[PDB]
């Protein structure tokens, strides 16, 4: 909800839905970062904070299409905000209507279920139910991550198999 | 005062077959056909028992089962005719509890263990709404049958919910029991709470009662009055579906404060209407209620050997007495006789499960002494009708304020068990209902009266009065000293007068188990390191020659007594004949007694169960006297480790993060050296080509490999076999003379030793060989193994480690007389583990070494100074250096510090050193593993896993993330693929190695290809697919089944 | 230069069932339904031939031999059969064929009933309590309201309802036409059937359009699933099956020890029993309610099948445990995915427990033989055929096997340059596996360096590590160059150092750099540097810890002193003696520095003296 | 598998030794290449020479490896 | 010795400015030696081949 409350103060006082997100998701980002530090402190761990980072801005990366314009992005899907972005801008280019949007906190489950491919997903919670909705969008896996090429067995794409 | 140690396994046996068995057959023992022709009784209370078949040795050497044949004398009686044809049917075998505590099934040692469990009876809770105010209900739980949940609601409703069902107001409940508004009105003391739920819910009546009963219980059926009424007395009446127990209705009287008779064991009105008034009075606070806690040991119950066979065998009676029903009416003549009417193969199959298969009994711990006599002492939290690992919690393996005195709070296991699994403290036993107790002495006028006997007492009991601890002091006679004492009184700790104290605990060790009563200076010592050494206690492995402590604490010579290996002499006589296998005792003025002792056996372990006599020939004995002692006992009392020369300082590394550096003597002095017994096994089986023979005509095979068979193809007893050596020649008829195929049994690699028995045993022999063999033969082989590099060693006070380094001990630091230490421990492990006491032993052992004693010091031994230990310690070496006369041994500016040297380079270290006499263990387990290529998994490829079969380790997926960390890309791609399941793949790496060219790039592994088989068999169209290159085309299937 | 490049997934049409498992043969007769629930024969322990181990349907059970014995060895390469009709191949290909089981009555996909989203349901747009009680036969569906008034599409109606419906059907004067009901998944195949998505989807968006609050996101549900159907191509009947498709023999296999049978087995015989049985009722004309018995437990057959317990009651074993249905077999940590193909058990692999080697080097480990000798045993066979007299793969075995001591010589000389992985069970971090060099050493422990414990959080207590060696030159490469011990020096989770000295090694350096007041003998000694305090310290002039003065010439910095120098002497002479606390500095006046010396302990000059020549070196 | 593969070599250098009619007729009276063992009249076909001429070759051929010198190898192997 | 391999290993790993390229550069050099050499171990070969070829 402090996230909701960002949200609505900042498409205000600048009036800019894309602005508005950043900023909301930005403070929030501050906010889970510092506190998981803290947290760590507390016990007297240190840790760098890129790391942190990083799994913040897998948490906070997503946005709610509340109302699609002439999008393709129907409302209730769950997309990253540079991609709605970029189809917003190109959308009101050639003079369509764009689409609104709620950025989103999604956490560590939610998210990891939320990827682009299947197979990662599948092989980490509920099976059964990824891919059951797999089968019925005829989703498609083009193996691009670490999870996939450890399962079929090829060179993973980081490190000395980068290229 | 201690009683015997395993008396919670004797008495529940002693009780099943004293009046366990009779009144489970009693209680089934009237069986009566559909037509009421024919009646069986069955007369349970003159269940004769057969004589044991076979032996106890004879059962161990056979690998057989300890058991005797139980039969009951029956009466088939026509209800017209009237013939009664009298007869003892055989019922079943029942394995028999040995002297010792333990049974035999199988020919293998077996214990079976203590369930602690919830107490049947009524318990309240009160639980509070997130914005609501507090709601009370109460579950009634039985011995054996449906649970009765009692719920206030928050608007003053009361529910019952019979089983997990739909909840339901206690008005049907009441009426449907046949209970009129007057009497449910007049026993409840608050009636217009009730009234409430009258009003709001309608006052039923017992017609409709049952009939809203049925259609809630099974809906879907039209209600019927007779329907539920017989559904009620199925659930809750019935003798033979719900049964609350002695423990049960003795609960429900203490609790509810009923009266009714100890005979009656299922719900009866008085009880539900009685639990409801004191639901109500504690929704109300009348004043005399309050909610239950479920981890009090008041309401927990201990069930041991007895009680769970009880149980089996009621279970084998109903099925056998359905078998007899059915065999009864089909039946269209009477020309049937009791000995053809009873089947005893449910009993006999349940028994068998029990006592075999079932997690409540466990084979043995039999490394010591000690673990058998704790793995009998064992109280369990888990199993067919206690907890589950993913199930028990936070709270429950806890210690409870009422564990005090009963179980110990330092003795459990550590990692999934840790708090699930504990044992029984010192001077605590189990009386008759399962409550467990524990003893005190009464004081009067602050008098500890010692003249009279002790009073024992359960957890509830002891929780109104202020009960003193056992490490108080008293002066002549009894009078407490002191002026405040230390007291638990309502399960917390208090100071109070000592004229107001009112029990105190007998023994300072009360509060503890047998293991952790063993370790001297116990009070210097943390509760984790106590832990670490009590448990470590009993992975010691018998030695040699074993050796007291010096530093004892006085148990040890009656936690060796119960083990039943120790031999002591009853009678005040003379010793007529000694040998290494046999004693004789002839009676001052009688008759002769003679033993024979165990030479050599083998313990489910692989430890020896050696036995050794004492005495010499023509020997002056007193009774009581120590004749024989057992593997880890020396003269009377128990004995793992051995006394060994110390010194706390770093070696040149050695000593880094609990390593140990010893000296080279503890190798060529057998000090930490153990015999250990493997079994080898080999069938002769018939397959469908032809039967299996064991033979020396063994294919690919040179007669300088088959020096030390039996002209049978079998080794000889006294025979050394080395790695790969042939014990046992088969030859198998393979079908594809030169037909036979060689799979004799070989020694394991890395085992050798002598072969000190070969038992055969063949159908034509007369034993029960297994469904589709023909021959068993079983090869002992026995080694004795020395301390090296890599083995574990333990102290008692919990410090552990690992040998890194064994020197030649003209390397080893000596002392001022010339003795080169045997071991050296770093001091940088005990400040920071807080493990203090190993300094005092150490230093308690060098002053027992000089002076020839050997001291009992009891724990908790400051009760009688300020500073007990120490001052002990510090008078006893002053004493040592005057006796002695050499100056070196004691010094006054650093007491427990001499000068040591450097046996390197002879030059003394800066500052002296703690040296002492410390008593050290050497704990069991083989460890080394290690695989190029073998077995195969059979669904996904993969190497197996397991050292007996030669298993790979598992490359885990944290492993997997470590490598893609590193940026590994190669050495991922290689253990992935090639290295577990490219099933064409690994052949290819392995000829690239041996030719010595390069590995080539792997396919798929075989496990993905399951996977997409299993997708697909799963109605999935999943599949892989090659992009298309150029424009007008489609993507290609591609198989990666080919 | 990849085989495959994205795996697609969709749902299984029944004609891509039959497709998986029917294969013609070249007498025409095409095979791959599974008939009889027989596994294999009592007596001769060879498969039926129409069962669920059949050799006509997945493949021959002996390589290149025929069922009836009629064709044996290579020589006879795809020779199908003509007594028996088998085809002589290889029996690598009992576990890729499939095969397919035929249903006599359709019934429903498990996944797409009983889901946290009900595809079927939500299609229909019915409760899922409505879906269940049709498709187990507990209630009817209006299939078409025809001609009555009060009944409508997809209305459940009981038995005593419908019972009065066809009391009004039957009657004289009844104008009521063309009303039909249906029971089971075959009604819900007819309602799948029905299902227009064109004109579902147009008309769920004029609805979306003209609504809000949960209505408006049950219909975005809705749409979504249509259109997934839509540009899927995907009818969506389909979730009802017809026809299933049965798990190639090898991956539920049937082992002998006894017999080992996987409950797959049991899964299957089920549904074909209960599948011929409801054939057998269809032909013999059976009551009405036996037979919707029989469709209903070919249902539940089915069901407990794809996923043992989801629906209804949990199907035992001869124990009371659940048997493991194909749903328990890929979730789950004992799942097909975590358990092999995200992490699986490694060949070229060991584990021992572990002791300090405190001689050893960072980047070095201490490998026992007898681990060794295994772990290597590829390479040794290879360097004696090449660089010694052993003639075959046999002789090299037998020679490693009597353990010759030109075995130990040959190994030696193999392990040296070849890193060797070191990994502690629990990886909590990427340092806990690091490569090493290995060392022979006699012994059954791994020697390990002290400064690596912190990094995998080991102590020499009875803790044990696993070994791996990598085989291909790009691992061995890989292994030297990123994993080497040698190179993790820093934290990869905060940048510091992770192989600072520890426990004994500092207690040891502030025991030799402290100051100890006790013991001073030989205290005020010049020398004329570090080398010169050295060796007076080892001949015992002077006291480890005594305050003697060197002559060093470099940056100093000393704890406890003053930036204000103690006392400023100027000689007769433009030359300044600058006397700090523990320095002496000659400077020339207005000029630069011509001494220094350093009042400090033989400790600490040894402490640096090390640190500078492990540096300088 | 790596005794299937090192063995066939070391069986075809001993063959290698034997005249090219020789090899030929061994490898196709024992059926090294199909797996098949082929009688004397396939090979009195097959071959230019017809049945009684393919004996005395295999005799010939034997009677050289035979010898303790070409083939001594693979007496280990039985 | 050892520590000239190790030094000469930290010298190729810097002035490279990607370890995995750098690796992957010694695992060809040194499969191209033991390939032209069948005709020291060749990872060993091809680092200090690297390192002297860096001047
Ligand atoms: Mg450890
Ligand atoms: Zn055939």
């Amino acid at each position: 909800d402090l996230l909701e409350i960002y949200y609505d103060y900042f498409r205000e006082q600048l009036g800019e839905d894309y602005e508005a997100a950043l900023e909301s998701l930005r403070r929030v980002q501050a906010l889970l970062v510092n506190e998981v530090q803290s947290v760590y402190q507390s016990q007297g761990i240190d840790i760098s904070d890129k790391h942190i980072e990083v799994i913040v801005r897998q948490m906070t990366s997503k946005v709610r299409i509340d109302d699609g314009g002439d999008t393709i992005m129907l409302p209730g899907e769950l997309h990253e905000l540079r991609e709605v972005y970029n189809s917003n801008n190109t959308m009101a280019l050639t003079g369509m209507a764009p689409a609104q949007f709620t950025p989103v906190l999604l956490g560590i489950t939610k998210a990891s279920l939320n990827t682009n491919s299947f197979i990662s997903a599948a092989s980490f919670q509920e099976t059964t139910r990824v891919l059951t909705e797999a089968a019925i969008e005829g989703k498609s896996d083009w193996l691009r991550g670490l999870k996939e090429n450890v399962i079929i067995g090829r060179l993973i794409p980081a490190g000395t198999g980068f290229k | 005062h201690l009683p015997d140690l395993v008396a919670i396994q004797r008495n529940s046996f002693r009780w099943f077959l004293e009046e366990g068995l009779i009144e489970e057959l009693e209680s089934f023992s009237p069986i009566t056909d559909y037509t009421g022709k024919l009646e069986l009784h069955f007369l349970g209370k003159q269940y004769k028992l057969k004589r044991p078949k076979y032996d106890v040795d004879e059962a161990k050497r056979r690998d057989g089962t300890y058991s005797v044949q139980m039969y009951v004398p029956t009466r088939l009686i026509n209800k017209e005719t009237g013939e009664i044809k009298e007869q003892e049917v055989f019922i079943g075998d029942l394995p028999l509890m040995t002297d010792r505590g333990t049974f035999i099934i199988n020919g293998a040692e077996r214990v079976i263990v203590n369930q602690i469990v919830r107490s049947p009876g009524v318990y309240y809770k009160s639980e509070r709404d997130k914005n609501g105010r507090l709601t009370h209900n109460a579950s009634l739980i039985p011995n054996r049958g449906a649970w009765l949940k009692f719920e206030t609601d928050k608007n003053g409703l009361v529910w019952v919910r019979i089983d997990k069902t739909r909840k339901l107001s206690a008005q049907v409940l009441l009426k449907a029991l046949g209970l009129s508004d007057n009497e449910i009105y007049d026993k409840l003391r608050h009636p217009e709470y009730y009234q409430k739920t009258i009003d709001k819910e309608g006052q039923f009546s017992e017609d409709e009662a049952l009939m809203e009963l049925y259609r809630k219980l099974r809906p879907g059926e039209p209600p019927t009055v007779s329907g539920g009424q017989q559904l009620l007395e199925s659930r809750f009446f019935d003798p033979k579906r719900y049964d609350l127990g002695r423990v049960g209705r003795y609960k429900l009287n203490k609790k509810l404060g009923l009266n009714v008779a100890d005979t009656v064991r299922t719900l009866t009105s008085e009880d539900i209407l009685a639990a409801i008034d004191y639901l109500i009075n504690l929704e109300l606070d009348l004043g005399g209620c309050e909610v239950d806690d479920i981890d009090h040991l008041g309401n927990r119950r201990v069930r041991s050997v007895g009680e769970l066979l009880q149980n089996q065998v009621r279970v084998g009676l109903n099925r056998l007495e359905r078998i007899i029903r059915e065999r009864m009416t089909v039946s269209d003549s009477d020309s049937l006789s009791p000995a053809s009417l009873v089947n005893p193969k449910p009993l006999v199959a349940a028994i068998k499960e029990f006592f075999g298969s079932s997690q409540l009994s466990q084979f043995m711990d039999q490394t010591n002494p000690l673990a058998e006599l704790t793995h009998k002492r064992r109280l369990s939290a888990l199993g067919p009708g206690g907890l589950t690992r993913e199930r028990a919690g936070f709270a429950v393996r806890d210690i409870h304020p009422s564990h005090y005195g009963r179980i110990c709070p330092i003795e459990t296991p550590e990692g999934p068990n840790a708090g699930l699994i504990g044992s029984l403290a010192t001077h605590a036993r189990v009386n008759d209902y399962g409550f467990i107790e524990t003893p005190f002495w009464r004081v009067e006028e602050g008098r500890v009266r010692k003249d009279l006997a002790p009073v024992y007492m359960t957890a509830d009991q002891e929780d109104d009065l202020r009960v003193a601890p056992g490490d108080v002091a008293t002066d002549d006679a009894g009078y407490i000293l002191g002026t405040t004492i230390p007291v638990r009184y309502r399960q917390d700790f208090t100071t109070t007068t000592p004229e107001r104290v009112d029990y105190v605990a007998l023994s300072p060790v009360q509060i503890i188990s047998v293991a952790t009563s063993l370790i001297p200076f116990l009070e210097h010592d943390d509760a984790n390191r106590a832990l670490m050494g009590s448990n470590m206690q009993r992975q010691a492995v018998p030695l040699l020659r074993p050796e007291r402590p010096l530093v004892g604490t006085g148990l040890e010579p009656q936690a060796a007594r119960d083990s039943g290996m120790v031999i002591t002499s009853p009678v005040d006589g003379t010793i007529s004949y000694v040998d290494a296998t046999h004693i004789e005792v002839t009676a001052d003025t009688g008759e002769k007694y003679g033993y024979a002792l165990q030479k050599y056996q083998r313990s489910n372990q692989d430890t020896c169960l050696n036995q050794r006599p004492i005495v010499f020939e023509g020997d002056r004995v007193q009774r009581g006297q120590v004749i024989a002692d057992g593997s880890a006992t020396e003269k009377g009392e128990l004995a793992l480790g051995q006394n060994i020369l110390v010194a706390y300082m770093p070696w040149e590394g050695y000593n880094y993060e609990d390593a140990i550096l010893i000296s080279e003597r503890l190798v060529y002095d057998d000090v930490y050296t153990s015999i250990h017994i493997e079994k080898f096994e080999i069938e002769a089986r018939q397959t469908k080509l032809g039967p299996e023979e064991i033979t020396r005509e063994i294919p690919n095979v040179g007669e300088d490999a088959l020096r030390q068979l039996d002209e049978n193809g079998i080794i000889r007893v006294g025979a050394w076999v080395e790695s790969g050596d042939i014990l046992v020649g088969k030859v198998t008829p393979k079908g594809e003379a030169r037909d036979v195929r060689d799979n004799s049994l070989r020694v394991p690699n890395g085992e050798k030793g002598r072969v000190v028995d070969v038992r055969l045993f063949t159908r034509e022999q007369g034993d029960e060989l297994p469904p589709g063999a023909n021959m068993v033969v079983r090869v002992y082989v026995a080694q004795k193994r020395k301390i090296q590099v890599g083995d574990k060693m333990a102290g008692r006070h919990g410090n552990k480690g690992i040998i890194s380094r064994i020197l030649p001990c003209e390397d080893m630091p000596y002392l001022p007389d010339g003795t080169p230490l045997d071991i050296v421990l770093n001091p940088l492990g005990v400040p920071s583990r807080m493990n203090v006491g190993q300094v005092f032993e150490c230093m308690l052992g060098w002053a027992g070494q000089l002076l020839d004693a050997r001291f009992k010091v009891t724990p908790f031994d400051e009760m009688y100074g300020a500073e007990a230990s120490r001052l002990t310690v510090n008078a006893k070496l002053s004493e040592a250096r005057e006796q002695t006369g050499q100056p070196w041994v004691f010094s006054d500016d650093e007491p427990g510090k001499i000068q040591v040297y450097d046996g390197r380079t002879g030059e003394p270290f800066d500052r002296p050193v703690t040296v002492g006499r410390a008593y050290m263990l050497k704990l069991v387990h083989d460890k080394i593993h290690a695989r190029s290529t073998g077995p195969y998994s059979l669904v996904t490829q993969q190497p197996l896993g397991g050292k007996a079969q030669q298993g790979g380790q598992r490359f885990g997926e944290m492993e997997v993330w470590a490598l893609e960390a590193y940026g590994a890309a190669y050495i991922l791609q290689e253990l992935l693929t090639v290295k577990s399941d490219d099933m064409q793949g690994r052949n290819e790496a392995l000829n690239a190695i041996v030719k010595g060219k390069a590995i080539p790039r792997p396919g798929t592994p075989e496990s993905f290809k399951v996977l997409m088989r299993e997708l697909q068999s799963l109605c999935l169209d999943i599949a892989v697919y090659k992009a298309s290159t150029e424009d007008y085309e489609e993507d290609k299937e591609v198989d990666l089944m080919a | 230069e990849q085989r495959f490049d994205y795996v697609k997934i969709a749902l299984a049409s029944p004609e891509r069932i039959r497709q998986w498992g029917e294969r013609t043969l070249p007498n025409g007769q095409v095979v791959g339904e599974v008939t009889k629930p027989e596994t294999i024969n009592y007596r001769t322990l060879k498969p039926e031939m129409d069962g669920l181990f059949c050799e006509k349907i997945f493949g021959p059970a002996k390589d290149w031999e025929c069922h009836c014995g009629k064709y044996k060895r290579v020589r006879h390469r795809g020779i199908v059969c003509e007594r028996c009709g088998v085809e002589v191949t290889e029996s690598r290909v009992r576990r890729h064929r499939m095969g397919f089981i035929k249903l006599a009555a359709p019934v429903a996909h498990v996944w797409y009933l009983k889901g946290i989203p009900s595809y079927i349901a939500i299609l229909l747009d019915m409760p899922l309590r409505d879906v269940e009680q049709i498709v187990y036969f507990n209630s009817y569906v209006v299939l078409n309201p025809g001609n009555h008034s009060e009944l409508q599409y997809k209305q459940l109606l009981n038995e005593d309802q419908w019972m009065e419906i066809e009391d009004q059907i039957y009657a004289e004067e009844s104008d009521l036409e063309g009303i039909e009901v249906g029971i089971g998944a075959e009604a819900l195949q007819q309602l799948l059937q029905d299902l227009n998505l064109n004109e579902e989807s147009e008309k769920l968006r004029q609805e979306i359009a003209e609504s809000k609050g949960q209505k408006r996101a049950k219909l975005i549900k809705r749409l979504r699933v249509i259109d997934n159907f839509i540009g899927t191509e995907s009818r969506p009947e389909w979730m009802v099956l017809n026809v299933i498709p049965v798990i190639p023999p090898d991956l539920r296999p049937m082992v002998q020890l006894r017999f080992a049978t996987s409950d797959l087995n049991d899964l299957y015989r089920r549904v074909i029993n209960r599948n011929n049985r409801l054939a057998r009722l269809q032909e013999i004309l059976a009551p009405e309610i036996i037979v919707r018995n029989e469709k209903r437990m070919l249902q539940e057959a089915v069901d407990a099948l794809i996923d043992n317990g989801r629906r209804g009651r949990t199907v035992v074993g001869a124990n009371n445990r659940p048997l493991k249905s194909l749903s328990d077999i890929i979730e789950g940590k004992q799942g097909r995915f975590r358990q092999n193909l995200l992490g699986k058990r490694v060949d070229y692999s060991g584990r021992s427990v572990i002791v300090v080697g405190p001689n050893l080097k960072i980047h070095q480990c201490g490998l026992p033989r007898e681990m060794a000798i295994e772990l290597f045993q590829p390479f040794v066979i290879h360097r004696l055929i090449k660089n010694h007299s052993i003639n075959n793969i046999k002789q090299a075995k037998k020679l490693i096997q009597k353990n010759d001591p030109l075995i130990w010589d040959v190994l030696e000389e193999v392990i040296e340059g070849h890193p060797v992985m070191l990994n502690r069970a629990p990886t909590l971090h990427r340092l806990g596996i690091q490569a090493f060099e290995p060392i022979l050493v006699e012994g059954r422990a791994i020697q390990l360096h002290p400064l690596v414990c912190p990094a995998f959080n080991a102590d020499f207590d009875g803790d044990q590590m696993a070994v791996h060696v990598p085989l291909s030159i790009e691992a061995q490469a890989e292994a030297r160059m990123l994993m080497l011990a040698s190179g993790n020096i820093l934290s990869p989770a905060t940048g510091q150092p992770i192989v600072t000295p520890s426990q004994d090694m500092v207690l040891g350096c502030y025991y030799l750099t402290a100051e100890n007041p006790g013991a001073q003998k030989g205290a005020g000694r010049y020398f004329a540097n570090l080398e010169d305090a050295i060796r007076a310290f080892e001949q015992g002039s002077v006291d480890l810890h005594a305050w003697v003065w060197v002559r060093f010439d470099g940056e100093v910095e000393s704890e406890g002193e003053s930036d204000e120098p103690e006392s400023v002497v100027a000689a007769d002479d433009g030359t300044v003696t600058k006397t700090y606390r523990f320095r002496r500095i000659r400077e020339t006046e207005d000029g630069q520095r011509l001494s220094q010396y350093v009042k400090t302990t033989p400790g600490r000059i040894l402490f640096n003296n090390t640190v500078q020549t492990a540096l300088i070196h | 598998e790596v005794a299937k593969n090192l063995l066939r070599e070391d069986l075809e250098g001993v063959l290698s030794t034997l005249s090219p009619r020789e090899r030929d007729v061994l490898r196709l009276r024992y059926g090294l290449d199909d797996g098949r063992m082929k009688t004397l009249e396939e090979i009195g076909q097959l071959f230019n020479v017809t049945r009684e001429r393919i004996r005395q070759i295999e005799a010939k051929a034997l009677r050289k490896l035979r010898h303790p010198n070409r083939n001594s190898i693979l007496k280990e192997y039985i | 010795d050892s520590q000239d391999l190790l030094f000469k290993a930290e010298s190729l790993i810097v002035n490279s400015t990607n370890r995995y390229h750098v690796t992957l550069q010694i695992a060809r050099r040194a499969k191209q030696a033991r390939y032209e050499e069948m005709e020291i171990k060749p990872v060993l070969r091809a680092i200090l081949e690297m390192s002297d070829e860096l001047n």
